[PDB]
């Protein structure tokens, strides 16, 4: 017990050569007599010293020998930020969401420390960061400033994702998709950004516009009066997002509540042009309303000439 | 709960 003192001695401090003159099949897996009781793996892990960790690994340490606590050299590894270790560990199959006494994970201690690097680690490696603690908190709760909370969140959404596009599940797949930010709805009128892009009167509004399609925005949107991002865009004669909103697909002949086009639109509003566009696009002019009305008919005689032209 | 062997 002489020497087990000195091998422990010597995991924590780094010492290589001294190890190895004392690591034997009979002590690799000692614990400490005092204090938290750790082996030579749980001291190599928490100091850091990448070499003793590779050496005990090789030579029959048991990645899931305990601590005082329930510890297991992951833990160590984790709570310290140790990112080297912790890939080695996990390489050589340290369980991922081992649990202390306390049931804090590897996740808890690394979020608890604000040990980001070691997190997205953990998680790309299965860390379930939902999984709680003896005190009902998770590894997100634990997270102390709200930009590892974010960032957790999205790494975890990410593997998520993947999984269930594995599975074809359509319905979670669908599902996470809907909670992405590029759909948020305006509370009351239900508008999207890219209805807020079209009606933009700043002159990026077109390189908003296609951005926001790249990123997955519904280009047929409805708002509360089921106005597309098309007949916004149509009543102002805000051409140039028009013309983006076509090459996506967008449905020229989408009705808001009154049955109107966004060729009504632009007919009442009187933009000439913008009809001429709409009617290039494919824009049907026989549509009639709910009250009734072609475009035609609701508007002046130079409308009326560009839907006969 | 202490906390485990080791330093930052």
């Amino acid at each position: 017990e002489y020497k087990k003192d000195e091998l422990l001695e010597a995991a924590r401090s780094g010492n290589e050569e001294k190890l190895m003159a004392l690591l034997t099949p009979l002590n690799v897996n000692c614990h400490a007599s005092d204090g938290r009781k750790s082996t030579p793996l749980h001291l190599a892990a928490g100091y850091n010293r990448v070499r003793i960790v590779q050496l005990l690994l090789q030579h029959g340490a048991d990645v899931h020998a305990k601590d005082k606590g329930g510890l297991v050299p992951l833990h160590n590894a984790c709570s310290y930020g140790h990112y080297e270790v912790t890939e080695l560990l996990l390489k050589h199959g340290a369980c991922v969401n081992a649990m202390d006494l306390w049931q804090f994970t590897p996740l808890h201690e690394a979020a608890s420390k604000n040990r980001v690097e070691v997190c997205s680690l953990l998680l790309s490696h299965g860390a379930d960061p939902t999984l709680v603690n003896c005190h009902g908190k998770s590894a997100v709760d634990m997270a102390p400033t709200p930009e590892l909370r974010e960032r957790l969140t999205y790494e975890f959404k990410g593997h998520s994702l993947l999984q269930a596009a594995r599975e074809a599940d359509l319905a979670k797949v669908k599902k996470t998709l809907a909670l992405e930010i590029i759909n948020f709805k305006q509370p009351q009128s239900h508008e999207t950004a890219l209805h807020c892009a079209v009606a933009s009167l700043h002159p990026k509004r077109k390189q908003v516009t296609e951005l926001l399609l790249r990123k997955g925005a519904n280009v047929n949107e409805k708002n509360k009066d089921f106005m597309t991002p098309l007949h916004v865009a149509a009543e102002r004669a805000h051409n140039d997002v028009m013309e983006v909103l076509h090459k996506h697909g967008a449905k020229m002949n989408a009705l808001d509540t009154l049955g109107q086009t966004a060729l009504h639109r632009a007919a009442l509003a009187g933009h000439l042009q913008t009809c001429r566009l709409l009617l290039s696009y494919g824009s049907d002019p026989s549509i009639i309303s709910l009250q009734g009305f072609t475009a035609a008919q609701m508007g002046n005689e130079a409308v009326q000439q560009i839907l006969s032209e | 709960r202490g906390r485990g062997d080791g330093q930052e």
